[PDB]
């Protein structure tokens, strides 16, 4: 789920999923 | 009847104190006797020698005061108090 | 990361605001509607304290000035997957739910009582039907620069605001290395820092140079982009730019192209990893002291860049204009062997 | 300390002429303070080697 | 009962580990140690100096057709190894020129010096550009600042590096103890040492053992 | 234009902006002419550093690479924390950073062959092998458990000589730089991320002996740039007066600060072997008089 | 560092260079000195063998914040500093910068040099007890080496039949050679056999029947290698002490030798335990790790239950016979009684290896709430208004908390960050003005031959008991000069008139049974101006009759100011 | 590289001493003072007793009779005799008194070769009609060793092994302290203070000390050829 094209890949502890990307900051 | 101490610390405090009525006056009374000392040496070159050198052998290249502290402890100088 | 946090920052005083003296002593307290608009962690350490906050990560200004907070609608006692924004007054007329509350795939309330914030200070389980809002993620309370700091939920809230505070104060070393250890949201506040460059069109990548590269579009327009190289901070630190990819690759639009300042490739990095031991060791370390290796001295580690910057200017007087001359009255030629002739 | 001009004339007025007595008008004079190696018990002392270390000095 | 120890040498292709037994009891581990502490730091070794870098008046720079600036290649070169014949400065150059990669393998050394791993990835090239880098080989012992060739008082192109003359990596020892109640109680030191292929273990190990004994000479003699 | 106190370095690069070739410049200005000086600075002594969980320090000394502590298999640490800090400042955190750092670090392989452990249930089915120098990311209130640690921690890919360092608990033994014995207890090791401050040494090391005096107020400079001197407050003062010290303090407020002749007559007879002349009177008692004395309060002196 | 020295002492350097003909004249020197030839660092060396310098952490704050320390020289960019004298600064190795001036005229370096030493400013003036002491980590390594242990390796047996008793050692250095083979823990009941060392007074008594014991007597000691590791650094003649060492027995003991014996012996003794306790406590393996921090047993049923009472409190509100006050209180209650049997819980089931309790039972730093936080419950938390939230945490941070425990909890902190910020510059003002009221109070005549003294009651005599100390006699007499002989009921004379009291001569009056006692007061003082010595009494940082001339004032307003940091709250604090 | 020579410098007092080695390379200050330290402590060869007999006692429970000291006592008093010999196998030796009055080592009769450097050293007393008959083994060792190592040993009535101390030093200690030979100002300066016993001086305890450990040294340097500096 990389929005970005080619960052580096970390697997994570994820549990639960987010319904939206974060805005621009 | 303690082990000798090293630095600047030797002699001991509580000696000296047994000699100078208070830590107060001792003060000054090492530190004109160190003024004389080094006004000695600064005469050594030639001079009338009023004020008499160190009466205890110095080290090699020691600070006029700790002679003066070191030759008090052996009760060497006699002062008067205030005026 | 630090300019971030200052584009992100939230003022308090200044002109046409409250001063230090005259302003309360409770505003610098929080506020059971700060949830989900202004982290409650970052915080200025000096007297500034409460004064001084951050946007949420997820929070938004709405066009009159009043900020909001996206949350997804429970219509009868099952989660919607469209969301909308809630501002503090429609917020407070409304039930919210716990986003970390367990929640069965096909949207049904596993439990029958859910843990729920109420109009003020307020929590209580209530049946799992009346509920009418949810919470998206379970960082949606904490600012860009806490977001990034690793178990969290363990520290204390002052330990916690100082790691914050600490972290806007790195310096950029000669080799990064990204954290072993470390949050998602890296490369996503990197990109958007806006110091590093990155491909607008999907094309590929003809040549690529130490000081620009070319790269080629689909459309068979040739752009290129120019990388300072060596140019002195705003604050005397050193930036700089060093493109990580290869010549021959067709390169997707949003692909970064070159890492700037505390960066590896495209994720930021304020540090290195270093092998630590935790015991008490001839009082070297004594009362928050540190020990370190040689190795990380010979090595280049921990080397930073640091950049001055002086200038001196001739300006006319009255009694004549003054000029700059390699001669000088009175100096030796050793003196002025480094001045050139201008 | 406080109200410098009243008192400035007050005194000025009884021409009132004061020991340098204190630390702290004796401290912003400049003078040695009259308290611990200042009092004039200890600040004139002399002090010099007994008459018998002279004879057996040398 | 009472043998003068021995020492032995199990071999592998670039470690090797040493045996030394039979030593009295609780005395291994002290000696392990002081070889160890003996081995890390007063090896004698060579390692680049200051290099100078044609058309480059400084570090903090770059040159056109490269990838990356100047610190990173000193960086690279950091890692560079070689090993020294003579005791004075010698000259080393590196012309490489079109598109393609220099590699540790296109210096040419002159008479008494070597590289011994010509594998290392220095930097890259466009066909733009051209490089021809010439370097210093001097030999010294443990770590020198940089800044030793600030004070020379050398021209502009003159750029200083990091000195780190040492061929040891990492040193291990775990000591076999046999705490029988037979007077065959001693203990079995087991050492083992790795080196930069600079030199192999037995002359590291026997330049160490020459530094111990000329340091303890000085005890043996009567007073 | 001569270099402040307290820098040096390359010259990198030099612009120069001339009215000549119409570059604006500033009314009244004619020629104005930068220099960037750049300096690599090596982390040395006095230098600030600090992990993400809030736990500054500095660098106390800076031992060789061949006295610091060393595992078992020969890899000497890099730096030492102390203990007494963690639990009073309860950031019990960092010990957990720690651990995942050193299993991330090491790699682990978690056992399937009989069926995902019970602790391993909610792991994701891709975080279940991983490789040497792996990445992981535990996103805010939402990471590895407990039990998810405990059970990494017990799985580590052994080190290349086929032996596994640290033990289920995270603890490790070690071996004396200096003594070259073991420690009687295991001590816990690992990878923890370190920034560094912008809280450097060379910026706060400053001295000053003699120096440029101000010329309106007769004092040295201030600041390090200036080459100025420290300020000594009035509670420096109070304290000097408890002890008693009197011709300590005339000297602090007479001879280094204020009298010119003074200044000149005690650095002469220091050069020279000549006792220290006794100060005299400061200038800003002279000044207060020559000002006082404007009032038309006629303040006389009554040397008597 | 040696960059800042030779900065620092120029002109000396010159001048002691140009007498040894390194140079022709003064300039020549001083270019020479700007360049840092390597023919400067000997006569560096050289000319600061005795050359005091004074240090002065920024802001200083009482009279122990200007020290005067001998310069060394040392590599780096730091000044290097003693671990003990932090505290008199009450500076952190955390980016704290001092001053470093240094006396010219050969009067100040006297000065300096006797009076603001810091080897002879071991007692603190606010009260006649020492401060530099082991404070922090050392305290552990001492604890851990007096600490004893059974069951050892290698402890004490008896003779069972036909085998010999085992564990007694000739002399400490067989011992100690036992203990290096690897036979004999450094923590173990042994017998060793003591010859230079004074037994206690109940076994001095009795062994040699007060014939007075003298080096070279030998007696069959029963204690641990590591007490006796310990007394070989005390003093010589000072009586055995055989006891595990809590930070209250270290207090005891380092006041007993500084009430015993002179001040420098005081201080070789404190460096040498300082070094001994800093080598001890590498070795006392506390460390920190996840194993190191338990949690409780059952504190799941407890907290059911807890809850369950919870909820029928809710269930009686909700009938609405109580108001939202009744609510409140009885949930705080509640609440506090839970985190009570939590935390009772807890403290029961930790044994007594467990890092965290030997640091915090060592009197190291910390105290138990903040291990109930870190491994039971947090509880109820302050909240802006100062009232406790009906709300409490049920996880500790080693569970791991949750988003609206964390920020119900921010609050707390907020409130103490602002709460320092306010108490420091308070305390600064108070501290300020107190110090402006006495400026010129000095001690003139040596005796003003006055006669009313205030009277104050040393000691009660219980209906019941025959005695009990009075729990501030330690403040109210204890240096003031006792104005008249406390002659006992007989005619013998216990403490003499004009004798100054102190800790023997307060407890030989306290075995005559005497109540109450006049004593010679400073607040009676006939003297017309300033105070009489004798009626000021028994200095706090000489110990001993305060010297004429020297300044009280200062010292009272700074003792009485320093403490105001830590005064908060008819309120009851600084105010 | 020659660098400075390192000059072993030496104080003298009573029995103890104070050796002291400047200037030594960064680093090397303990490197040298653990391992001379060690070495010192456990490497020169000495003699003392193994095990005793008491004839007059069949086990350790009780104690002697018609004698004032215990065995606990008395073991401690025989332990810390003073013996060297020059002969291998281990000998005997016998202690042999009648009457009242106290007892000497010197009073017992030596054999060939072995001797006591102490006569004067007590042991205990004897009341009216007192007797006390000893047979004690002495052999030739290096270091300590406790008993339980020699625990095992045939079968006998009363024998009891005693704590033996095989070495004539017992006691070493040392510090490092900084120096200043140029601008590194870091060199250290070895402070070594030993206590040895009557049986040896501690300068020959040193050289010895220093002679086992270059000629265990010597096998390093052995393996090849190389040199350093002074
Ligand atoms: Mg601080
Ligand atoms: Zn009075």
């Amino acid at each position: 789920n990389n929005s970005v094209p080619g960052a580096p890949n970390r697997v994570s502890f994820a549990k639960l999923r987010e319904p939206l990307e974060v805005p621009g900051l | 009847g303690y082990d000798t101490p090293l630095g600047i610390t030797n002699p001991p405090i509580d000696e000296l104190l047994d000699r100078v009525s208070s830590k107060y006056a001792l003060v000054i009374y090492a530190a004109k006797r160190a003024r004389q000392i080094n006004d000695y040496y600064n005469q050594l070159g030639e001079g009338i020698l009023e004020y008499v050198g160190p009466l205890v052998e110095p080290g090699l290249q020691e600070k006029p005061l700790s002679i003066a502290l070191r030759e008090i402890h052996a009760d060497l100088l006699e002062h008067t108090e205030g005026e | 990361l630090s300019g971030l946090t200052h584009k992100r920052r939230l003022s308090a005083l200044g002109p046409g605001g409250l001063s230090r003296e005259r302003a309360g002593l409770e505003v610098r307290d929080v506020h059971p509607s700060h949830y989900g608009r202004m982290c409650p962690i970052e915080t200025p350490e000096g007297p500034n304290i409460g004064l001084i906050g951050s946007l949420s990560v997820y929070a938004r200004v709405n066009p009159f000035g009043f900020i909001e907070t996206p949350y997804r609608k429970v219509v009868d006692g099952v989660v919607s997957d469209e969301i909308v924004y809630l501002t503090a007054d429609e917020e407070d007329r409304h039930v919210v739910a716990q986003a970390n509350s367990p929640i069965d795939a096909d949207g049904r309330f596993v439990e029958p009582r859910v843990l729920v914030r109420r109009k003020a200070g307020e929590v209580e389980y209530v049946p799992s039907s009346e509920v009418d809002y949810m919470d998206v993620s379970p960082r949606q309370m904490v600012s860009v620069a806490t977001a990034m700091i690793p178990f969290l939920e363990h520290d204390d809230a002052n330990r916690a605001l100082m790691g914050a505070n600490m972290q806007r104060q790195a310096v950029p070393l000669v080799r990064s290395e990204a954290p072993l250890v470390g949050t998602g949201m890296e490369l996503r506040a990197a990109i958007d820092a806006g110091d590093v460059v990155v491909a607008e069109e999907s094309g590929v990548i003809e040549e690529v140079s130490a000081d620009y590269i070319t790269v080629m579009h689909d459309n068979g327009t040739r752009r290129t982009y120019r990388m300072r190289k060596f140019a002195r901070s705003n604050h005397g630190t050193c930036a700089n730019q060093c493109p990580i990819v290869d010549a021959g690759d067709r390169v997707e639009a949003g692909q970064v192209i070159a890492d700037g300042p505390c960066t590896d490739d495209g994720e930021m990095a304020l540090g290195k990893n270093l092998l630590v031991a935790i015991m008490p060791w001839e009082g070297h370390n004594y009362e928050d002291a540190i020990i370190l290796s040689n190795r990380l001295v010979e090595e280049d580690v921990l080397t930073s860049i640091h950049i001055e910057e002086h200038e001196i200017d001739a300006r006319d007087t009255k009694l004549g204009a003054e000029e700059i001359t390699r001669d000088i009255p009175n100096i030796s030629d050793e003196v002025l062997a480094d001045l050139d002739e201008r | 300390f406080q109200e410098t001009t009243r008192v400035l004339t007050d005194a000025a007025i009884n021409c009132r002429s004061d020991k340098l007595n204190g630390l702290k008008e004796n401290v912003i004079i400049g003078k040695l303070i009259p308290a611990g190696t200042g009092i004039n018990r200890y600040r004139n002392i002399a002090v010099q080697p007994t008459e018998e270390a002279r004879a057996a000095a040398y | 009962s009472q043998r003068p120890t021995l020492s032995e040498d199990v071999l592998t292709d670039n470690r090797s580990q040493f045996v030394i037994e039979p030593l009295e009891p609780g005395f291994g581990y002290t000696l392990g140690n002081s070889l160890r502490r003996t081995l890390l730091s007063s090896i004698p070794g060579a390692a680049v100096t200051s290099i100078r870098i044609d058309g480059v008046l400084h570090e903090f720079t770059t040159v056109p057709g490269v990838k990356e600036d100047v610190t990173e290649i000193i960086l690279n070169l950091k890692s560079l190894v070689v090993s020294s014949e003579e005791d004075e400065p010698v000259t080393m150059y590196l012309r490489k020129q079109g598109p393609g990669e220099v590699t540790a393998g296109d210096i040419v050394p002159p008479a008494g010096v070597t590289v011994h791993n010509p594998g290392m990835h220095i930097a890259t090239l466009n066909d733009k550009g051209k490089l021809e880098v010439e370097l210093v080989v001097e030999r010294g012992r443990g770590y020198v600042p940089a800044v030793q060739n600030r004070a020379s008082g050398a021209e502009i192109g003159r750029i200083p590096v990091d000195s780190i003359y040492s061929p040891v990596l990492k040193v291990t020892y775990k000591v076999d103890a046999t705490r029988v109640e037979q007077r065959t109680d001693f203990d079995k030191l087991i050492l083992d040492v790795e080196t930069k292929n600079s030199i192999s273990p037995r002359d590291a190990l026997a330049s160490a053992g020459k530094t111990l004994v000329e340091l303890f000479g000085l005890a043996r003699e009567l007073n | 234009l001569k270099v402040p106190h307290g820098e040096s370095g390359k010259v990198i690069g030099i612009r120069v902006f001339s009215r000549e070739d119409e570059d604006e410049l500033p009314a009244g200005v004619n020629e104005l002419v930068r220099v960037y000086v750049a300096q690599k600075r090596k982390i040395s002594d006095g230098d600030k550093l600090a992990g993400r969980h809030g736990n500054k320090g500095v660098i106390g000394k800076i031992l060789p690479v061949e006295d610091m502590p060393f595992l078992a298999d020969g890899t000497p640490v890099d730096i030492i924390l102390n203990t007494h800090g963690v639990p009073r400042r309860m950031n019990i955190g960092q010990i957990l950073e720690t651990h995942l750092g050193w299993c991330a670090h090491s790699g682990w392989k978690v056992d399937a062959a009989k069926g995902v452990p019970d602790w391993a249930a909610r792991l994701p089915d891709e975080l279940l092998e991983a490789q040497p120098n792996a990445i992981v990311s535990t996103p805010v209130f939402d990471g590895a458990q407990e039990a998810e640690l405990q059970g990494l921690l017990s799985c580590t890919l052994p080190n290349r000589d086929g032996d596994v360092l640290v033990d289920a608990d995270g603890k490790a033994m070690l071996f004396d730089g200096r003594s070259g014995e073991p420690f009687p207890y295991p001590v816990t090791v690992g990878y923890m991320y370190i920034m560094k401050l912008h809280h450097l040494v060379d910026d706060k090391i400053h001295a000053r002996s003699t120096g440029p005096y101000s010329m309106i107020t007769q004092q040295p400079l201030g600041g390090k740039a200036q080459f100025g001197g420290q300020r000594f407050g009035e509670m420096e003062c109070w304290a000097m007066q408890a002890y008693g010290a009197a011709y300590t303090l005339q000297e602090l407020l007479t001879i280094k600060s204020d009298d010119t002749v003074g200044r000149v007559k005690v650095y002469e007879a220091i050069v020279k072997g000549e006792n220290i002349p006794e100060p005299g009177i400061p200038e800003s008692f002279k000044v207060l008089l020559k000002e006082l004395q404007s009032l038309c309060l006629n303040v006389e002196v009554l040397s008597s | 560092p040696k960059l800042m020295a030779l900065e620092l002492f120029k002109p000396f350097v010159m001048k002691r260079l140009v007498d040894l003909n390194h140079a022709q004249n003064i300039k020549s020197a001083k270019r020479m000195v700007e360049r840092q030839r390597p023919q400067v660092w000997d006569v560096l060396e050289e000319v600061i063998a005795e050359h005091p310098v004074l240090l002065n952490r920024a802001p200083t704050l009482h009279r122990l914040g200007i020290q005067a320390f001998e310069p060394m020289l040392v590599e780096g960019k730091a000044i290097q500093l003693h671990p003990l004298v932090c505290e008199a600064f009450n500076a952190d190795f955390d980016g704290d910068q001092m001053a470093v001036h240094l006396p010219l005229s050969a009067e100040a370096q006297a000065e300096a040099r006797i009076l603001m030493l810091s080897s002879n400013n071991i007692l603190s003036p606010a009260s006649g007890r020492p401060l530099a002491m082991p404070r922090l980590d050392m305290v552990t390594g001492l604890y851990y080496l007096t600490t004893e242990v059974p069951g050892d390796t290698g402890e004490y047996q008896p003779a069972s039949g036909d085998h010999p008793e085992t564990g007694v050692y000739s002399s400490p250095a067989e011992a100690i050679m036992a203990a290096d083979r690897g036979v004999l823990s450094v923590r173990a009941k042994i017998k060793v056999r003591l010859t230079q060392l004074r037994p206690p007074v109940e076994i001095e008594a009795e062994l040699f029947g007060h014939s007075g014991w003298q080096p070279g007597d030998a007696w069959m000691a029963e204690t641990t290698l590591g007490r006796v590791m310990f007394n070989e650094l005390l003093p010589l003649g000072y009586p055995f002490v055989n006891k595990q060492m809590h930070k209250k027995v270290q207090a005891a003991i380092i006041n007993d030798l500084a009430e015993r014996y002179p001040m420098i012996v005081v201080a070789q003794t404190v460096d040498k335990l300082k070094d001994a306790g800093f080598y001890w406590a590498t070795r006392s393996g506390v460390t920190v790790s996840m194993a190191d921090v338990l949690v409780p047993p059952r504190k799941k049923e407890i907290l059911d239950h807890y809850e369950e009472r919870a909820d029928k409190v809710e269930k009686q509100f909700q009938r609405g016979a109580l108001n939202h006050d009744e609510r409140n209180e009885a949930l705080v209650e509640i609440w506090k009684e839970a985190t009570d049997e939590v935390g009772q819980a807890l403290r029961e089931h930790y044994p007594d290896d467990n890092p965290i309790i030997t640091i915090v039972d060592s009197g190291a730093t910390g105290n138990f709430t903040q291990t109930r936080t870190l491994a039971g419950m947090k509880g109820l938390v302050t909240n802006p208004k100062g009232e406790f939230i009906p709300r409490p945490v049920k996880s500790s941070f080693r569970e791991g908390l949750t988003v609206l425990e964390y920020f119900i909890n921010t609050h707390g902190a907020r409130k103490g960050l602002a709460d320092t910020a306010l108490r420091t510059a308070d305390s600064g003002y108070l501290t300020r003005r107190l110090v402006d009221v006495s400026q010129d109070v000095i001690v003139r005549e040596h005796d003003c031959q006055t006669e009313r003294g205030i009277v104050v009651e040393l000691a009660e005599r219980a209906p019941d008991g025959t005695l009990i100390r009075d729990p501030y006699i330690e403040t109210s007499a204890y240096a003031r000069t006792l104005g008249t002989d406390a002659v006992d009921e007989a005619g013998n004379v216990i403490v003499e008139r004009g004798q100054d009291l102190g800790d023997p001569e307060i407890d030989a009056l306290l075995a005559a049974g005497i109540t109450q006692v006049k004593v010679r007061s400073v607040l009676t003082c006939a003297t017309s101006t300033g105070v009489c010595a004798t009626c000021y009494g028994r200095s706090m940082a000489t110990g001993k009759l305060v010297d004429i001339g020297e300044a009280v004032g200062i010292v009272a307003a700074q003792s009485i100011g320093e403490p105001g940091t830590q005064l908060t709250m008819i309120t009851g604090g600084l105010p």
